[PDB]
RNA sequence: CUCUUACUUUUAACCAGUGAAAUUGACCUGCCCGUGAAGAGGCGGGCAUAACACAGCAAGACGAGAAGACCCUAUGGAGCUUU
RNA sequence: CUGAACUCCUCACACCCAAUUGGACCAAUCUAUCACCCUAUAGAAGAACUAAUGUUAGUAUAAGUAACAUGAAAACAUUCUC
RNA sequence: CCGAGCCUGGUGAUAGCUGGUUGUCCAAGAUAGAAUCUUAGUUCAACUUUAAAUUUGCCCACAGAACCCUCUAAAUCCCCUU
RNA sequence: GCUAAACCUAGCCCCAAACCCACUCCACCUUACUACCAGACAACCUUAGCCAAACCAUUUACCCAAAUAAAGUAUAGGCGAUAGAAAUUGAAACCUGGCGCAAUAGAUAUAGUACCGCAAGGGAAAGAUGAAAAAUUAUAACCAAGCAUAAUAUAGCAAGGACUAACCCCUAUACCUUCUGCAUAAUGAAUUAACUAGAAAUAACUUUGCAAGGAGAGCCAAAGCUAAGACCCCCGAAACCAGACGA
């Protein structure tokens, strides 16, 4: 939700092309008085309560909320078999079969989210593997989130990104209050 | 009258396409990256509706402020009464004083 | 034309009974239905009974001649 | 997001469904039926009482028919049979007078005497015992 | 608009066994858009429901009704139509078994009053529906006798049980 | 909603509005409670508790001089120059159980707050900051960023 | 009351409660007696000397004066010798 | 009294005007 | 309503419990969804309670059909050749026991 | 006018063609007395009572029409006059 | 003796006050993920109409009523009447 | 429809005034007053609703609460016990 | 059985991106769309009022060139309603997307046309086969009100209790609104379909996070702080003012 911009926008009685003049005398005609043919009573008529886009729906959890979120994710997997760790991860070959076929003997369930540290550094033949699959799907560790990781029924993390993970993780355990923003130089901040 | 007497189109959604698998990837830029990024430079729309949320009166003061010297006259007309007619409603009727 | 798909069949269902009620369909046996098991029907009705039936016996009571000789029209019909 | 009604067929069916057996337009239009299914099932719920009501009025007025028959006035036989510690309600009374005619004269008879030992006892000084029948079974 | 009349007369029925009763023949016809009212039309409709053919044809010669001379237009088709695509043999052995009125397409056109006002004047359309069954035409209902009444009257005392009991 | 009047239709007068009465905010004479509440220094109170619980911590180091920076780097105090703070004011509050020796500036010190620090052989000094010289000195790094 | 302003969309205050009341950061408010400087002539001491009183508002009104003023107004300050710093905070109040 | 008049109101004309 | 609705006088099939008491309750029919949530209920009754259900009644042919579905049913026959159809969607284990036990009881 | 009458035309009624409007909560739409938001087809007590057209009538349906113009009210308007 | 929704009796129990206020559920729709003869857990919102002399469209009622129209004969040439 | 034209715009003018205000189910729920260009409305009390805290509430025994003046009133206040 | 019903496209909405701008020949400021004659006229100049202040008379927010923050602070004001800065601070920025509408919706739009008005101006309605119509003897039926098939039999808000039985018996003064109180002879409503009305701060409460600290510079803090959830309708005047159009 915090990224969802609603775009749904209707017209009001005074948005309504026309609907300027008062349609007939206030009495002597017998009718039911009306000011305008475009109120929300007429066929053709402004909206009461209607949508009034763009209309944003954006929040912030806190800092520390986000990433407790994180470890849980990174613990039900655990807890339920659903997270293996790989020394890398090169295939031996790029062909995309080779990659389903091994995740069906090993029982991994029908997607897997591979994780590597680095975008730049992703071996070749995983990147060739993945990018012809559709529920087989490789991000870096910045990617990490919790939709994805429950979306996909197994997780699948390098070494690597263990030591990248738990470095992250638990510094929100341990951290001060900011003075300021993180972006900003800091005595220990980055690393 | 009023009910269709066949059945609409079956609607076929793909879940596993590209938009689909990769929702939510990088909604950890921050804290993953070093803070280099904040997640809200992710969101992408009008000018005056990233990272920041409000009542539709607050929306329609933002719009005028950030863009209202861009705008055409017949919509910014629009939109100068309609702040006119929100600052009446909410700060003169309703339940509550 | 409305948005949905739930209203739209439950009317279908509806437009069925109403075709079906104007149109009652002719009665068939109920071994032609679906969720038949002979052997289990055959158990069961003398359970309901009471009755310490012979299945033996109980089967060919309900074997009447007219279904025997009209079986061996189809066979003879079929070639079999 | 606009969303519309798409079921509003069966919410007036359910209505209509109760108006079939009605007279005019309120059997077929919404707006004159569902007023008129509202009444009839306030009705349907009220008379429940009245047919607990009707009904023991028709057990009295039947037991009267057959008490006058015997010669003896509805108070006579239903006050004197509980005397006798006979705890019959109306309902059966009702009917065996109409199925069981010989029970029902027998049960006329025990009132009838129940009632002339009430005479004889009020009209003594309590020198006479108790009436044969107007013993009461005593229980602990 | 609904064309399920026309269609009626495209039924095939199976062969017959040899000893089941000759099955009378049903034609379906129809004039669709008469400039006239329905109203008006369904006194004429009903005067020759249940009449032979040739008693109805002699019927709405003499009628005044414009609606007559159409009817009688239809039937006399109708009656053609029996005997040449419907195998129906004496073209006198038929009797009006359905004939009604319906609702037509129509038009709306202004009706002016005084003082500017006006109304909205319809032009009236209506359709025409007869059906057509081979044989002579059924006899119509005695009136209920007294023989009848009392005969009912006993039956409905005989039927009469003892209520809210055993 | 109610049933019918200025409730139910939402046209109740504002806030305040007694019915015509004069208002209860309005029958009260002026008087200068917050006259001049703008351009009132303020100070952040620092009691010899807070100071001795950061150094028993390690969050302040009573090894080097202490000043303003250091005890906003320990996050001891909150210093907020847009609100008017002219730094931090040293109170007496803990002084029996105070026992480092530190090197502190502060902006203003009680008597007795002085006393406790001198007994214990440290030093104490009364130092001012200007409003932008107090935002530099609290947040050094933001203001480097600007390049002045 | 100015709920939400034309410019920045955001409550206003009140500025007559600013000049008449003072609040507490506990939560009270802080009046004068009105006509405490009115016809001083035909007034005796003991009634001179109530309306020189600073008294409390009740909770109604000290809920009404809350909604006329902004959150800037009920915050913590540490004004320098501040007459009224003692009374910020109560003491041994139950309920 | 002041007088009171109140003119009447043609509809459009094309609600009259449809053929088949 | 009464009036509204059809009546008929108390009886019984083919005078029951006179000479021996026979249950009309003839066959079930369950169509339970492997994957459906609503079929939960319906899925844990056909695991321990359908089997011990079958026990107690040797007169009831039970048949349990798998198939996906979005509103699991259950179906009564009866001797008399009622016919009725029970939704159990979304019902628990304990609810759907009782509406079963109710079934095998009327006539 | 006492005190009205006769005839002709129009309208009218009947046949044929064409075909509006105001109105309409639903109606299976009696009379008397009593009652009641104080003047009852609809409530209480009585009396009356097979069903359905056509032509008249104007006592009732507080009949239809126009959110009373009289009157009062609104911190509602407007025209006019003025020390 | 008759006589209530009072009370008893068999069984059950949250299941008869306007404004107002608290609470428990829920139709359909869209989205996420499920499900796969029509559903589940959630997230959303132009989210529910027996009444506004409401708006638009359809069709009734009044009503086949009010009202409307063509001088005559003839061979359709013509003549006659006004 | 000239006590001052008509059209468009300001304009969704304002209306303490009238009318209208859409799914299911349960629950609590009636009424001292004061001020007000105010009595067709409001604001504060009172009553009412929800949540929370901890401690008495109601019913009431004696003893007790005015002289002046005519009805020497029915009663009230206070109040342990229960 | 008729009248009808049903449909999924036409396009449209909100953003993003990008600065924008036409032309064949002939005619067109006089009575425009009119080949061809003596003229000389020339543009600029404070908005007002409704409304709020419960009247009203000073007063009453209206993009004016950077999001945030300073701050609803300084300050202004029948010091009332309300109005409201600056110094200083300092972020991001990849069009081709949609928890937008789908023929009473979405642009008024099939079109500024038909039609209405002297003029300024106002301003609609609607379409639906199939791969093939060079397959049109073709694509079923079923569903609103209204009718037809099929007028009616004592008695009464039209039902309920029932009953062997439709009615006969018994019980029963439509609904909404408005009121001290309405069967009221008080309001609204022929009927069907569709459309048609509760928007949010201040605090408080509830459930997470972290905790003398909380928060992704600003702010708050003597258990607080951060995040979320959850409350504030629709139609209707006579008027007032500005600029046009009309003898
Ligand atoms: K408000
Ligand atoms: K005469
Ligand atoms: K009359
Ligand atoms: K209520
Ligand atoms: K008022
Ligand atoms: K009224
Ligand atoms: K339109
Ligand atoms: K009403
Ligand atoms: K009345
Ligand atoms: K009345
Ligand atoms: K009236
Ligand atoms: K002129
Ligand atoms: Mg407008
Ligand atoms: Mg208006
Ligand atoms: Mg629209
Ligand atoms: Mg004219
Ligand atoms: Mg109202
Ligand atoms: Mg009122
Ligand atoms: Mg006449
Ligand atoms: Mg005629
Ligand atoms: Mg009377
Ligand atoms: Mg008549
Ligand atoms: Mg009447
Ligand atoms: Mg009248
Ligand atoms: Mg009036
Ligand atoms: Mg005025
Ligand atoms: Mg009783
Ligand atoms: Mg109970
Ligand atoms: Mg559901
Ligand atoms: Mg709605
Ligand atoms: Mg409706
Ligand atoms: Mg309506
Ligand atoms: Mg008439
Ligand atoms: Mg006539
Ligand atoms: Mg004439
Ligand atoms: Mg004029
Ligand atoms: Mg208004
Ligand atoms: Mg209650
Ligand atoms: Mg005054
Ligand atoms: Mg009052
Ligand atoms: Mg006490
Ligand atoms: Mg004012
Ligand atoms: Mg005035
Ligand atoms: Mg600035
Ligand atoms: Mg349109
Ligand atoms: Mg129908
Ligand atoms: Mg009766
Ligand atoms: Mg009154
Ligand atoms: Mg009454
Ligand atoms: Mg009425
Ligand atoms: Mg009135
Ligand atoms: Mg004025
Ligand atoms: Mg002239």
């Amino acid at each position: 939700n915090f990224k969802r911009i609603s775009y749904a926008k209707t017209k009001t009685r005074a948005e309504v092309r026309g609907g300027g003049r008062k349609p007939w005398p206030q009495k002597g005609t017998g009718r039911a008085r009306h000011g305008s043919i475009r109120s929300p009573l007429w066929r053709g008529g402004g909206v009461a309560h209607g949508p009034r886009g763009p209309t944003s729906y954006y929040y912030m959890l806190p800092m520390k909320v986000r990433a407790l979120g994180l470890k849980v994710a990174l613990t039900v997997k655990l807890a339920q078999d659903d997270l293996h760790i790989m020394d890398s991860l090169e295939l031996p070959t790029g062909d995309p079969q080779y990659l389903t076929e091994l995740a069906h003997y090993r029982r991994w369930g029908d997607s897997v989210l591979l994780v590597d540290l680095t975008h730049e550094e992703m071996p070749q033949s995983i990147v060739e593997a993945t990018s012809r699959l559709k529920t087989f799907n490789l991000i870096p560790a910045v990617g990490l989130n919790v939709h994805s990781m429950l979306k996909h029924q197994t997780l699948v993390l390098t070494l690597p990104t263990v030591a990248f993970l738990e470095d992250k993780l638990l510094w929100q355990d341990s951290r001060y209050r900011p003075l300021y923003p993180f972006s900003l130089p800091y005595s220990d901040f980055p690393r | 009258i009023g009910i269709r007497l066949t059945l609409p189109p079956p609607k076929v959604v793909d879940r596993w396409n590209e938009k689909r698998a990769m929702f939510g990837v990088y909604d950890n830029i921050g804290i993953l990256g070093n803070f280099e990024k904040h997640p809200k430079e992710l969101i992408r729309g009008p000018i005056w509706l990233r990272g920041w949320k409000g009542n539709e009166l607050q929306r329609c003061i933002r719009k005028r402020k950030m863009v209202g010297s861009r705008m055409f006259a017949d919509d910014l007309h629009n939109l100068n009464k309609r702040i006119r007619y929100l600052y009446k409603h909410f700060n003169r009727h309703g339940k509550f004083r | 034309v409305k948005k949905g798909f739930r209203a739209a069949f439950r009317f279908q269902k509806e437009l069925e009974r109403q075709r079906l009620l104007r149109c009652p369909p002719p009665p068939v046996r109920r071994s032609e239905k679906p969720n038949w098991d002979y052997h289990a029907e055959i158990q069961a009705f003398g359970h309901r009974l009471q009755e310490n039936f012979s299945l033996d016996l109980l089967k060919t009571a309900f074997v009447n001649s007219c279904y025997i000789k009209s079986e061996e029209a189809k066979r003879q019909q079929l070639g079999i | 997001l606009r969303n519309r009604v798409t079921d509003r067929y069966f919410r007036i069916q359910e209505v209509l469904k109760h108006a079939r057996h009605f007279r005019g337009r309120k059997n077929r239009c919404y707006r004159l039926a569902v007023r008129t299914v509202i009444r009839a099932f306030v009705k349907c719920t009220k008379a429940r009482y009245l047919k607990k009501k009707n009904m023991r009025t028709l057990w009295i007025n039947r037991i009267t028919a057959a008490s006058q028959e015997h010669g003896l006035k509805y108070p006579a036989l239903i006050g004197n049979l509980v005397k006798c510690q006979v705890e019959l309600n109306r309902k059966v009374l009702a009917d065996l007078a109409i199925y069981e005619p010989k029970t029902f004269k027998s049960l006329a008879a025990l009132a009838s005497r129940r009632r002339h030992e009430g005479f004889a006892a009020a009209l003594g000084d309590g020198k006479e015992p108790e009436g044969i029948f107007s013993r009461v079974v005593q229980y602990h | 608009i609904s064309r399920k009349w026309e269609k009626k007369n495209k039924i095939v029925y199976p062969p017959q066994l040899p000893g089941e009763p000759r099955r009378p023949a049903e034609i379906y016809h129809c004039r669709r858009q008469i400039k006239y009212s329905k109203d008006k039309m369904w006194y004429l409709a009903k005067l020759i429901r249940g009449m032979s053919i040739d008693q109805a044809l002699a019927q709405l010669e003499f009628n005044d009704k414009k609606g007559a001379k159409i009817i009688k237009e239809v039937l006399l088709e109708a009656q053609d139509m029996a005997v040449r695509d419907h195998n129906v043999e004496f073209r006198s052995n038929l009797y009006i078994a359905e004939s009604t009125s319906g609702r037509g397409q129509c038009l709306k056109r202004i009706r002016y009053h005084g003082r500017g006002r006006f109304g909205i004047m319809e032009k009236v359309y209506c359709h025409y529906f007869v059906k057509l069954v081979e044989g002579p035409p059924p006899p119509p209902e005695p009136p209920k006798t007294a023989v009848a009444h009392a005969k009912e009257y006993i039956q409905q005392l005989r039927s009469r049980t003892i209520v809210h009991t055993l | 909603r109610g049933h019918k009047g200025e409730r139910q239709r939402g046209t109740r007068p504002r806030l305040g509005f007694e019915g015509g009465q004069t208002p209860f905010y309005i029958r009260i004479p002026k008087y200068g409670f917050n006259e001049g509440h703008s351009f009132r220094r303020q100070y952040k109170p620092l009691s010899l508790n807070r100071l001795q619980y950061l150094i028993d911590l390690g969050r302040v180091d009573p090894s080097q001089p202490i000043d303003l920076t250091q005890l906003v780097n320990g996050r001891g105090v909150t210093i907020q120059p847009l609100k008017r703070d002219y730094g931090v004011q040293l109170v007496e509050e803990g002084a029996d159980t105070f026992t480092a020796k530190v090197n502190i500036e502060v902006q203003l010190a009680s008597e007795l707050a002085i006393a406790a620090i001198e007994k214990n052989g440290g030093v104490v000094t009364t130092a001012f900051y200007d409003p932008r010289s107090l935002d530099i000195v609290c947040k050094p790094v933001p203001f480097f960023l600007r390049g002045q | 009351l100015t709920y939400f302003s034309a410019r920045k969309g955001k409550r206003k205050t009140v500025k007559a409660v600013i000049d008449r009341f003072l609040r507490l950061h506990c939560g009270l408010w802080v009046r004068r007696k009105a006509g405490y400087k009115k016809k001083l002539w035909k007034k005796t001491p003991a009634r001179k000397k109530r309306l020189r009183e600073f008294v409390f508002c009740n909770k109604t009104q000290s809920k009404l004066l809350d909604k006329m003023t902004t959150s800037f107004w009920k915050r913590r300050n540490w004004y320098v010798d501040d007459p009224y710093q003692k009374y910020h905070d109560r003491t041994n109040l139950k309920v | 009294t002041k007088k009171r008049f109140t003119p009447p109101i043609y509809q459009p004309k094309f609600k009259t005007e449809k053929e088949f | 309503t009464a009036r509204g609705t059809p009546s008929r006088f108390l009886a019984s099939v083919l005078h029951n419990g006179l000479g021996r008491y026979v249950q009309q309750l003839q066959r079930l029919s369950f169509s339970v969804s492997r994957d459906g949530a609503s079929s939960r209920g319906a899925r844990e009754f056909v695991e321990r309670e359908v089997i011990d259900f079958a026990r107690r009644n040797p007169g009831v042919v039970i048949y349990v059909n798998s198939r996906p579905c979005c509103v699991p049913r259950v179906v009564a026959e009866y001797l008399n050749g009622a016919v009725r159809e029970e939704s159990i969607h979304c019902k628990s284990v304990e609810e759907i026991s009782t509406l079963v036990q109710k079934l095998a009881d009327q006539s």
